[PDB]
């Protein structure tokens, strides 16, 4: 019927482009570079921040597929944008996302369209289409985030920080192959955890079973500490890498 | 796995033929060689290379793979020509959706004057349709092209929603800028006519209320070229647009400016006597002027006529195969 | 584009109607009978009919009734078409000038109603207060006769009883009041209303509902010395007025169904009523007076007077001169004796009104050796079931060859002298288990004759019960001589075995010529036929020999000759066979894209397939593969009666309802779509029903070839026994004929003030459109009709054009010189 787009951790060090000789350094970054390539270029042309998501998860899901040594990654990028874009409803001319990335990429960058831009891009979505196997319809955590914080009942200032700050979470979840390992139920909670723990918040008061500890346990049923707490150091790991630090 | 579409090629299908014209490619009628199933294959061209595969499809593949439902075709795979070997760039070829292939269509019944409906008949019909459009429009889907064309029906009498390559997702919370001119004109609600822009989930229940009507009359309600000629058609039966009858009416673009020559009150119960009371409640709440009180899917299905219907009794429709050739002596 | 001409080469024969008045003046009594189209006005004499005047109508003739209003002298005729062209018309002569006057006229069609079974019905208060009208299911329109209403505007009373057998306004009431017979699923009943015309609404009836026979069929308006109602059936007659009810069942009509009835003593004391079998029976009111002074209805009796020609319509006309209106057969009027003849008949023959019948099919042969095609038509029904000759000589000779049985297909063998016919009877299930015909036929009285004893579906084990009395077709294939008419013999198929297809032809390498049949196993449980059969004769010195057979899974609607290959179309299937060395049928190729292969024509390796819906499909036969190949199909939903190839890119069809279309390959190749796509190019509505269309021209070539500016020549037949031709034109050629219609059109007169651009247009309940690609040629040969002011207003600033001369002008003899060569090619 439909099919699995889930991995272990465990099974990306056996990624196409692990096995041409890229070191697992490397391949995150191409990874957080194509992710953020796909967020900077949709944002300038206005996209809705399901269509950035969609674009990106076409795109992490493909590089499970097929080694960045073979696909350049702004290529890839730009065509999971443009197919995006055709799903969710925010449609762009191919010539425009081209001409975005022009300015966001170096001369050196831009080299990866090859002579004509165009054409590389249009040329891939077929192969776009037939790795995500037809399945375009995507779930995402930020629709999870709203439908369970509309649950919490409480200070209207205290569950906004929580939601903004968890919002952010997602964004930079995007960067990372968690998109590639839990469904995005699991990522709303886990960013729900993390900023009530950064906040010292105890969300549990606001569920409808306040004496309820293991809160998310109301709105995603099976999930352990262990994945969310996993999920926190992932997510926390990409502030300690960078300079950046947690919002808060 | 049965979840891997894309790949699987064409071969696969012995070609029966065409059985007729779609948006992005021509559609045939093929066997399936390992199981005998039929099916029905859409052709699309991606070779256009303007703005790649086709949004119409996009659309179908996106929605129809997530409705499931006896009323909603099944999309049952997307199959390939034989793609050009490790040269994707050169590649043109063109990719099939694989359908469940529907003995008929409701127009090439009602066109080929081959088909007379009874009452139970229409009911047997509507009640699956307006099922069909209720799990839809409880997805928050919005079909946008109702028309006797897209309602393909199998001899054993069941029927399926089909053609989704308008469709879009309605949120009633944000009002969304939609294209103002989305259903054939003999079909289209008032509102479009109008011109909202900003349509509700009920332009799909006007629509099945026309083919209501048309099941008894076996003619399209209103039929006209021009949209100010439709509005007229369809004043002079459900009324003129008034303030009174849809208080909205004066925030529409058109109101103003598209105006029928009158304000015709209403004649339905009058010009449909024919039809019997239960149904004649329907159409006069299915063909309403305001998109507020147009009835619902789940309403019609709650009402006196569909909602004691079984379909266990699927009651097909008359289709005379023999002696329909020969002439009434 | 396509640009094609259609003419009439011979008018509608069969009789749709007829009704006797005082139309033409208050003294004469006039017999009026309608044809498809055609209004023809008689005067009756003590010898027979004379002949006054005939008009043509836009339109199918539907509903035409004489009344006569008080203040008027004479009686006016309504008429009202089938696409709602509703007028009132009279007589009128200025000496030698004779002219039909349009008093009324409008279109009476509802934007929203559900067209009635038992089609338009038509009638008139006794009053002549106003029009009733049933179009359709649930309502009653009233055209009230007021001398105001020029146009004819009506109003719809809500009818409850949506099924409506037969209506009729009665007498003897003190309101207008109505009579029909209703269908609900309690059965059939009789009910009564009165119309107001001041209030716009029905009130309670003279008298109650009463529940009727099942199958009752027609209502008889009882004049005002019985008054009341009498109500028709299958096995009985019942009178109904109030109180009183009379019903007589007398085996005799059992037998057959009863189509018609007639009112012969103005007082209502006798009626003529006609059934199927052609048997013509009197209907007596036995009156009864009783002291009070009062009349009373005592009794009902039926007497078989003889036997006509199964009629449609009947009309008593004066002393014993009756015309038997016929559409199966030829019109007759016969003389009733009050004296039987020796045989027990009081029903002589007086003349015989050639009528084509309906034409199942035809062929084209040049028997006398000729410069010119004579054509033998499939024509009648029943005990009319004929073969007709027809040759031009200025009037169309034709032969009649009575069969006594219904033809169904024809086919010319040349080597043998002979033509093939199939045809059926009708036998009854006989106290015997088997069956017994009605009467002999030609299938019976053939000079040899044999039966299939075809083992193919012996193995049977699939019971069908058989109850006395039913009817069955019993199929034949007649092989008749080409000079004598002769039946020579007969072969009878199997029981329950239909023949549908005929062809002539060699196959293969085999020199010999046989006649092959293809045909379908009809049991009445079968919703589609599930076996058949293509059988090969030879027709051999006196015997047809049974040469192969091949079984199918189903009809062989149709076959045709493929270049030494038999192409046969078995339901959905089209089919190849070769012909081998074993004489046997072996396939080669199939195609399975069609709803039901009804028709079939080729023409080179191109096949055109006509279905029972999605119109025509244009099939390649690819040598080089062995294969079909889909050229081009018509995704246009129609129902096809008939078809014809052209030319190698324009198809000819004919549609259910009564129009005509012309599909052209696009011809273009920038997409592959294009090409599969064929464009309607050609739009016209007949008025005819087209069973068959043939190649072929009745005109004899004065000497070598001499061509107008129509190129090619298809013939077709229709149901009334209108024959036509189609042919084709230069671009223009048609836009000069286009331009003048258009002249024509408001120049002519037309009978009811008909639209002549309106009767003409394509027209399905769903669909109207205006006609394209077709000139009227019965249009254009009107012209020479016209008195000479009409025909030089009509040249008026006309120019010619895409020839030599460039934009010509054009005078009135210009034009009479173009027209009567149009009138030539038929
Ligand atoms: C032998 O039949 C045909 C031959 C030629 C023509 C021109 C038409 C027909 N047909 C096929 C039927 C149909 O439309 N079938 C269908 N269309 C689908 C679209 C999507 C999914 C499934 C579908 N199944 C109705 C009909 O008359």
């Amino acid at each position: 019927t439909k099919p699995c787009w889930y991995w272990d951790k465990k099974d990306l060090a056996h990624t196409p482009s692990q096995l041409e000789g890229l070191d697992p350094a490397t391949e995150a970054r191409y990874r957080r570079e194509g992710a953020r390539f796909i967020f900077d270029v949709g944002t300038r042309l206005g996209l809705h921040y399901d269509t950035l998501a969609t674009g990106i998860i076409y795109f992490h899901r493909f590089y499970m597929f097929h080694s960045f040594k073979q696909f350049p990654r702004y290529v890839t990028g730009a065509c999971c944008l443009f197919l995006a874009g055709k799903v969710e409803e925010t449609p762009k001319k191919c010539k425009d996302i081209i001409k975005t990335a022009r300015s966001l990429l170096n001369d050196v960058q831009f080299g990866q369209f090859g002579d004509d831009p165009k054409e590389e891009v249009m040329v891939l979505e077929r192969i776009l289409l037939q790795t995500i196997k037809f399945d375009l319809q995507v779930e995402h955590p930020y629709q999870f985030l709203l439908k369970y914080a509309k649950q919490l009942k409480g200070d209207k200032n205290k569950i906004q920080k929580l939601v903004q700050m968890a919002w952010t979470f997602v964004n930079d979840s995007l960067c990372t192959t968690l998109s590639l390992q839990w469904e995005p139920e699991i990522i709303a909670v886990a960013v729900m955890y993390l900023a009530g723990r950064l906040c010292k918040f105890e969300i549990q008061e606001w569920t409808s079973k306040p004496m309820y500890r293991r809160w998310w346990e109301q709105f995603v049923q099976d999930v352990p500490v262990d994945v969310l707490e996993d999920i926190c150091h992932q997510i926390l790991d990409l502030y300690s890498q960078g300079k950046q630090q947690m919002p808060h | 796995t049965e979840s891997d579409w894309g790949k699987r090629c064409v071969d696969k299908f012995d070609i029966i033929g065409i059985i007729g014209e779609g948006t992005y490619g021509q559609v045939y009628k093929a066997k399936d060689k390992d199981t005998g199933e039929l099916v029905a294959l859409k052709k699309v061209r991606l070779d256009n290379e303007k703005e790649g595969f086709p949004i119409t499809a996009i659309r179908e593949i996106k929605i129809l793979r997530q409705l499931i439902h006896r009323s909603v075709v099944n999309m049952k795979e997307i199959v390939t020509d034989k793609q050009d070997a490790l040269d994707f760039k050169k590649d043109k070829g063109a990719f099939y959706l694989v359908f469940e292939y529907m003995d008929h269509d409701l127009m090439g019944l009602l066109e080929s004057g081959l088909v007379h409906f009874s009452e139970d008949h229409i009911k047997s019909f509507m009640k699956q349709l307006m099922e069909g459009l209720e799990y839809c429009h409880k997805k928050n889907f919005l079909h946008r092209d109702i028309k006797c064309s897209n309602i393909l029906l199998n001899n054993s009498g069941q029927i399926k929603l089909a053609d989704f390559g308008l469709a879009r997702l309605y949120n009633s919370e944000e009002s969304r800028p939609y294209t103002n001119k989305v259903i054939t004109l003999w079909y289209r609600p008032p509102e479009l006519l109008l011109g909202e822009e900003r349509y509700t989930p009920a332009i799909d229940v006007w629509s099945c209320g026309c083919i209501l009507g048309e099941l008894f009359t076996k003619k399209p309600i209103f039929q006209a070229n021009l949209e100010l000629a439709q509005l007229e058609l369809i004043s002079r039966l459900c009324g003129s647009p008034c303030p009174a009858v849809w208080p909205d009416v004066i925030r529409l673009p058109y109101f103003n400016t598209m105006k029928p020559k009158k304000q015709y009150r209403r004649r339905l119960r009058e010009e449909f006597s024919f039809i019997p009371s239960a149904a004649l409640d329907l159409l006069d709440h299915m063909l309403t002027l305001d998109p507020s009180k147009r009835c619902t899917a789940e309403q019609t299905l709650q009402s006196d006529f569909l909602k004691d219907v079984e379909l266990s009794k699927m009651a097909p429709p008359d289709l005379p195969h023999w002696q329909d050739c020969h002439e009434l002596w | 584009m396509s640009y094609n001409y259609v003419v009439t080469a011979q008018k509608p024969t069969a009789v749709n109607g007829c009704v006797t008045g005082h139309f033409t003046s208050a003294e004469d009594l006039n017999l009026l009978i309608a044809k498809n189209t055609r209004l023809e006005i008689y005067v009756v004499t003590a010898e027979g009919l004379r002949p006054v005047k005939e008009v043509g109508m836009y339109g199918k003739i539907a509903v035409m009734e004489l009344f006569r209003p008080k203040g008027e002298s004479k009686d006016l005729l309504f008429i009202l078409t089938a696409k709602y062209n509703a007028c009132i018309l009279e007589y009128k002569q200025s000496g030698e000038s004779i002219d039909i006057i349009t008093r009324a006229h409008g279109n009476v069609q509802d934007r929203i109603g559900r067209p009635s079974e038992t089609g338009i019905i038509g009638i008139i208060d006794p009053e002549c207060r106003m029009i009733g009208l049933r179009l359709y299911d649930g309502l009653f329109k009233v055209i009230p006769l007021d001398r105001d209403n020029k146009e004819l505007k009506a109003f719809n009373i809500r009818l409850e009883e949506l099924h409506v057998i037969d209506v009729k306004f009665l007498y003897g009431c003190q309101a207008p009041t109505i009579c029909f017979v209703y269908q609900d699923p309690q059965g059939r009943h009789v009910k009564t209303y009165e119309v107001s015309l001041r209030e716009k609404e029905f009130n309670k009836g003279p008298w109650k509902q009463e529940n009727v026979e099942a199958e009752a069929s027609m209502v008889i308006a009882v004049p005002e010395p019985f008054g009341g109602a009498i109500i028709i059936g299958q096995e009985s007659i019942t009178y109904h007025n109030g109180d009183k009810y009379l019903a007589i069942a007398p085996p005799i009509i059992k037998q057959s169904t009863i189509v018609c009835h007639n009112r012969v003593d103005p007082n209502g004391s006798r009626y003529l009523l006609g059934d199927m079998e052609g048997r013509l029976f009197m209907l007596l009111l036995e009156k009864e007076e009783q002291m009070d002074g009062t009349v009373t209805l005592k009794d009902l009796r039926v007497e078989l007077l003889g036997e006509t020609s199964i009629a449609e319509c009947l009309t008593y006309l004066d002393n014993g001169v009756v015309f038997v209106g016929s559409r199966l057969g030829d019109s007759q009027l016969v003389k009733l004796n009050v004296d039987s003849n020796e045989q027990g008949s009081y029903v002589v023959a007086m003349e015989t009104f050639t009528n084509l019948g309906p034409i199942v099919d035809m062929c084209v042969v040049d028997l006398e050796r000729q410069g010119q095609g004579q054509l033998v038509t499939c024509s009648g029904a029943f005990k009319e079931g004929s073969l007709r000759i027809i040759r031009n000589g200025q009037k169309l000779h034709i032969r009649t060859v009575p069969l006594y049985e219904s033809p169904r297909k024809i086919c010319y063998q040349e080597v043998s002298q002979c033509f093939g016919v199939l045809s059926s009877r009708i036998e009854v299930q006989d106290t015997s288990g088997g069956t017994t015909a009605l009467r002999p036929s030609a299938s019976t009285q053939a000079l040899s004759s044999s039966v299939s004893s075809s083992k193919l579906f012996s193995s049977s084990t699939a019971p069908h019960e058989t109850s006395f009395g039913e009817e069955v077709e019993v199929h034949n294939l007649l092989i008749i001589d080409q000079h004598t008419f002769e039946v020579l013999h007969a072969h009878q198929f199997l029981q329950n075995e239909y023949a549908l297809s005929l062809v002539s032809c060699k196959l293969g390498k085999d020199p010999n010529t046989y006649f092959i049949v293809g045909t379908a196993m009809v049991y009445p449980e079968e919703a589609e036929p599930k076996q058949g059969r293509i059988v090969v004769f030879q027709y051999s010195d006196g015997k047809l020999q049974t040469v192969a057979e091949k079984e199918v899974k189903g009809a062989v609607y149709s076959m045709v000759e493929f270049n030494g290959k038999l192409l046969a179309s078995i339901n959905s299937t089209v089919r190849l066979y070769e012909w081998t060395t074993e004489k046997e049928l072996r396939t080669e190729c199939n195609h399975y894209n069609n709803i039901m292969a009804l028709y079939l024509k080729t023409k080179g390796d191109f096949i055109l397939v006509g279905d029972l819906m999605r119109s025509v499909l244009l099939l390649a036969y690819k040598p080089m593969e062995g294969n079909f190949e889909e050229i081009a199909r018509d995704f246009n939903p129609n129902w096809m009666s008939a078809v014809e190839i052209l030319d190698d890119d324009n198809f000819l069809g004919a549609e259910n309802a009564f129009n005509l279309f012309v599909c052209q390959k696009d011809s273009a190749a920038t997409t592959d779509e294009e090409r599969q796509h064929l464009q309607e190019v050609g739009l016209f509505h007949l008025g005819e029903f087209v069973n068959v269309f043939c190649h072929g021209s009745l005109v004899m070539q004065n000497l070598g070839e001499t061509s107008t500016p129509t190129q090619g020549s298809v013939l077709f037949g229709t149901v009334n026994g209108m024959i036509g031709l189609v042919t084709s034109l230069s671009e223009s050629w048609y836009n000069l004929l286009l331009d003048m219609q258009n002249r024509l059109n408001k120049v002519i007169k037309s009978v009811g003030k008909i639209e002549h651009s309106f009767w003409r247009s394509f027209h399905t309940e769903r669909k109207t459109e205006p006609a394209t690609g077709f000139i009227d040629g019965d249009l254009i040969e009107s012209f020479l009709d016209i008195s000479r002011p009409k025909m030089q207003e009509v040249v008026a600033n006309l120019q010619y054009d895409d020839g030599s001369g460039m934009k010509r002008e054009a005078t009135a003899d210009d034009l009479i010189k173009v027209v009567e060569e149009l009138t030539r090619i038929h």
